[PDB]
RNA sequence: GUGGGAGAGGGUGGUGGAAUUCCCGGAGUAGCGGUGAAAUGCGCAGAUACCGGGAGGAACGCCGAUGGCGAAGGCAGCCACCUGGUCCACCCGUGACGCUGAGGCGCGAAAGCGUGGGGAGCAAACCGGAUUAGAUACCCGGGUAGUCCACGCCCUAAACGAUGCGCGCUAGGUCUCUGGGUCUCCUGGGGGCCGAAGCUAACGCGUUAAGCGCGCCGCCUGGGGAGUACGGCCGCAAGGC
């Protein structure tokens, strides 16, 4: 289960095609640079497979992180 | 006597023991201990309380050096992986942050027979 | 590809008459047109096989085409293979 | 031709003199293979996400062109040689597809 | 035809970061490793653990699904170019041009064969260590072919939905992917589950039929002998039909 509220609702309405929305993005990865399921995410089967698309071009950019070291454990 | 006050902990956990590292504020270990070094062999290595005086035997050496606070950095899973973060914990060293960076891969090379059916 | 002003000029040089468009002269014109384009895209990738098979489905869907004409209308049979410059 | 978008990253470390002359390099072989310039950002410098070319922050271009596809990769493959272009990125634009509007 | 759509469908070039191994440097001791427990092995010529740098090969974490594409085999990092199929809407052009399909031809996982290149990890055979009554094994340490690429062969399979292709007819409910609409819903294409009628030896099937029908192809006729022998055709061989 997840008690969380998915992200999408907490945040306006952007361009899921836009690579360096930074701001944006970054939102939709866990503490690890790990792209967030939709069952968290908030998007569709279209839109959450969009996401992942651009994410991976903004990290060749090196704008995103491809991972992350865990904090705290 | 280079005198270090801050420091690095690395823990290593396998499965197989617990290798636990000190060093300076950036790399450069000092002082280590394992599972063989404070004295068991075979699967006793890995032993979480083997795991335990590994840390702690490691945490007396890196007073000696002039240890005071430590960054904690966990590495695989394993057997009382925990215990040594708990150890160092109660180690009167300063425990600054744990953190686990284990290496995963993002899939490359082909795992060991052993390592596959699970993969 | 075929941008969508390419893909007139044939059918418009094709088209039996104003609109038609679809007609056994114009399909077979434009079918004509695909096919060499994807020959000629064989001619190298020569490992594309996957492209290959729609190749014969479309000479295929030619023939099946010309086939009729020719059987239909002797004669705008002639005419349309005299044109494309298709058999040999 | 076809509406790209010619994302650059190239050296932090630098100044107006080489910087430039980078523009006056880059610049050019775009319109020496017909690279057309609809519009360009230039966010400048920004802290990568993770160190590229042992350096932890990179220079960001931008430059929405309208060139002949034939030659895009062509494009990059040039725009590559200079050193201080760390990462070059092109990108046929695509309609915004907005979500939770 | 025109106008929109989704997609790991295929070919080529490029490119990204994580990890393994190796080499270089630091810092640093006495072990590491591995197992049920061990040993072989590696380490004072300084290993394992850690830090920075480099080289190389192969595979793409999360996204990822009970999801999508393809005719099948099969297809996942990102980008660009080339290219195939397909769906919906509008009902605009042709005017039965249709369906199936012996032989033919092309495709066809893996292993395997030929030439050349590459070789990190993994690993038939192989060399050892354990185990056991023995161990030509399972466990452990090494390790060659191969695994990777190009080109050319091989053509097999639990190549499976164990279910040939096309069309029409026969309750619904539910979940889902993707398109259109007047968008608590209707409608189209695809992926599931449950079930009407019906079918079925039963299990089960059930608008994605294994139901009611039509057309065309392929195939079956008790086990074993045997997918063997002979013959032919194919293959460099192994072998295949
Ligand atoms: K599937
Ligand atoms: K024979
Ligand atoms: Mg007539
Ligand atoms: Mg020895
Ligand atoms: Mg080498
Ligand atoms: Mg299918
Ligand atoms: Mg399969
Ligand atoms: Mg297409
Ligand atoms: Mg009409
Ligand atoms: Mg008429
Ligand atoms: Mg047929
Ligand atoms: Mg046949
Ligand atoms: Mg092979
Ligand atoms: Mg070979
Ligand atoms: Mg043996
Ligand atoms: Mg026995
Ligand atoms: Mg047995
Ligand atoms: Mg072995
Ligand atoms: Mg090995
Ligand atoms: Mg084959
Ligand atoms: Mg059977
Ligand atoms: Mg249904
Ligand atoms: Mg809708
Ligand atoms: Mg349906
Ligand atoms: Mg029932
Ligand atoms: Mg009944
Ligand atoms: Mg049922
Ligand atoms: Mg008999
Ligand atoms: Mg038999
Ligand atoms: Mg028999
Ligand atoms: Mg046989
Ligand atoms: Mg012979
Ligand atoms: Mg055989």
């Amino acid at each position: 289960p997840s008690r969380k509220a998915k992200v999408k609702a907490t945040l306006g309405e952007f361009d899921l095609r836009d690579y360096r929305n930074v701001e944006v993005l970054k939102r939709f990865l866990s503490e690890t640079g790990k792209i967030l399921p939709r069952r968290r995410t908030g998007l569709s089967a279209k839109e959450q497979r969009i996401l992942a698309k651009t994410i991976k071009r903004a990290r060749i950019l090196g704008l995103l992180p491809f991972t992350e070291k865990l904090v705290r454990k | 006597k280079r005198q270090v006050a801050s420091g690095r902990a690395y823990i290593h956990a396998s499965y197989n023991n617990t290798i636990v590292t000190i060093t300076d504020p950036d790399g450069n270990p000092i002082t280590w201990s394992s599972g063989g070094v404070i004295g068991y062999k075979g699967s006793r290595k890995g032993t979480p309380y083997a795991a335990q005086l590994a840390a702690l035997d490691a945490a007396k050496k890196a007073m000696a050096y002039g240890m005071q606070s430590v960054d904690v950095i966990v590495r695989g899973t394993g057997a009382g992986r925990e215990q040594a973060i708990r150890a160092l914990q109660a180690s009167g060293l300063q425990v600054k942050s744990i953190v686990d960076d284990t290496p995963v891969p993002h899939n490359g090379c082909r795992p060991k027979k052993k390592f596959r059916k699970a993969s | 590809p075929i941008t969508k002003e390419e893909k007139q000029k044939v059918i418009q040089e094709f088209a039996r008459f104003p609109g038609d468009t679809g007609s056994t002269e114009v399909q077979v014109a434009l079918l004509t047109l695909r096919i060499n384009r994807l020959s000629e895209h064989l001619k190298v990738h020569k490992k594309d096989h996957h492209s290959h098979r729609g190749l014969l489905m479309m000479v295929g869907q030619r023939r099946r085409l010309l086939r009729y004409l020719q059987r239909e209308d002797p004669e705008r049979y002639r005419a349309l293979i005299e044109k494309l410059g298709i058999r040999g | 031709m076809r509406r790209y978008e010619v994302n650059i990253v190239l050296n932090p470390n630098l100044d107006q003199s080489q910087l430039a002359l980078e523009k006056e390099i880059i610049q050019r072989a775009l319109e020496n293979y017909g690279a057309r310039v609809e519009k360009v950002e230039e966010l400048g410098l920004r802290r990568l996400a993770y160190p590229i070319a042992k350096d932890p922050q990179g220079y960001f271009l931008w430059y929405q062109v309208e060139m002949p596809e034939d030659r895009v990769n062509d494009l990059a493959r040039e725009l590559r040689i200079r050193d201080n272009v760390r990462r070059v990125m092109v990108v046929k634009s695509q309609e915004p597809f907005l979500a939770n509007a």
